[PDB]
Order: C-alpha cells, then sequence, then structure tokens
RNA sequence: UUUGGCAUAGUUCC
DNA sequence: AAGAACAGAAACAACGGGCGGAACTATGCCGGACGT
DNA sequence: ACGTCCGCCCGTTGTTTCTGTTCTT
C-alpha cells in the first residue's frame, strides 16, 4: 500500500488495498466475527 | 489418494473441506480380544451430537 | 489404468477368498480372523455403520 | 541432557 | 369544529453468547508447480 | 540449482407502530 500510494494508483486499488489491510488486522484480533472470509494459512486449518 | 485418505483419517471426504466433513467412519480395529475384534466389526452409530 | 483401489480383506477380491484353513496357515494367517477390515499403510481401518 | 504442535478416535472414574 | 409536527412508549424481529470435572492410550498430518 | 506465483434459551439493538401535546386556522 506504501508504494502504490507512492507510485500513484487507479483510486479503486487503494481503497481494496485499505479494506483487505483492514480484513487482515480485524482477523489478527479476533478470528470468529460473522460474514468473514475466515483467514486460513495451510491445509485449510484457520488461525488462532 | 483421496481413498487412501478418507480411509486412513476417517475425516469421510476431500481433504481441502475436512471441516463438514463427518468424522469418525473408518476407526482402527480394536484387537484386545476377539470378542473386542468382532463387536468392533458389528457395530452401528447415529450421527446425533 | 486411473488408479488403486483399496480392497477389503477375505472379500470376494483378496488372496484369501475361499482359500483354506491350511493354506491360510501357510500364509501366516489366522484361520480364525473374520475379515471385513482394510489395511492402510500397515494399519487395520473398520468402517462403521 | 535435552524437549515439536494441531486434529480425530477409543477407554477409565464419578 | 379541523389539521399538522413532534415525541414517549411498546410489539415484533434479528443477532450473539452460553452450555463438567479429571485422567489414560492410539493414529494421521503439518502446501502445490514450475524451467531458466 | 535455485527462486516466484497461486440443538435450545434468553439478554441487546433495530425496525416499526401506536397514541398524546401544542400550535395554528
Amino acid at each position: 500500500l506504501r508504494r502504490n500510494e507512492q507510485n500513484g494508483a487507479a483510486a479503486h486499488v487503494i481503497a481494496e488495498d485499505v479494506k483487505l489491510l483492514q480484513f487482515h488486522v480485524a482477523t489478527m484480533v479476533d478470528n470468529e466475527l460473522p460474514g468473514l472470509p475466515r483467514a486460513m494459512q495451510k491445509s485449510g486449518r484457520p488461525l488462532k | 489418494d483421496g481413498l487412501k485418505y478418507s480411509l486412513a483419517t476417517g475425516n469421510w471426504g476431500d481433504q481441502k473441506k475436512a471441516h463438514q466433513a463427518r468424522a469418525g467412519v473408518s476407526q482402527v480395529l480394536n484387537r484386545l480380544t476377539f470378542a473386542s475384534t468382532l463387536s468392533h466389526l458389528r457395530r452401528l452409530n447415529s450421527p446425533i451430537g | 489404468f486411473i488408479g488403486k483401489i483399496p480392497i477389503m480383506l477375505r472379500s470376494t477380491y483378496c488372496l484369501l477368498n475361499g482359500l483354506t484353513d491350511r493354506d491360510l496357515c501357510e500364509l501366516n494367517e489366522c484361520p480364525l480372523d473374520p475379515g471385513g477390515y482394510f489395511i492402510i499403510n500397515g494399519s487395520e481401518k473398520v468402517l462403521i455403520a
């Protein structure tokens, strides 16, 4: 996101990346929100 | 690999979707006594929680 | 050739189907063994109804 | 004299 | 004798967290494809 | 010979609804 905001984006890549970073941080805090992608890493096991 | 995995682990389904796969099929045979072996080979199961 | 299918012991497509007790003893198999289980990676698996 | 974890199954005792 | 805007209280619907205590064995698994 | 991409209970909060007050005509 730093690189995109430095080199200039297409006004929607920035928004999608912001949403993705928000999802990653939220799932790091709690990985049980209702109606979420439910991030996994490997073998299909959800994180902790 | 699919047949071997489903029989080896007991999670009846694909490996990627072992979340809703019903576990508890394909147990490892009991060999403590002959009666244990027979009563294991003739066994039922109700999927109720 | 599309893959390998595990075979249940003593079933029609096993090597012990129809053999006499003397042949079973020759193969170091117990004549009293009931059969009806799979051999997956060495261990013996039993499907539960 | 050095330290694996996740899951599933079975069993013992109230 | 009539009409409007606002406000206080309530019926029903949707959502979320909660669900025993110990202990002992065993078995499978921890990502996949590609060639410059 | 390495390195890149892909099953039941019940506390909250919302939504919607139904009347009361006061001002004006």
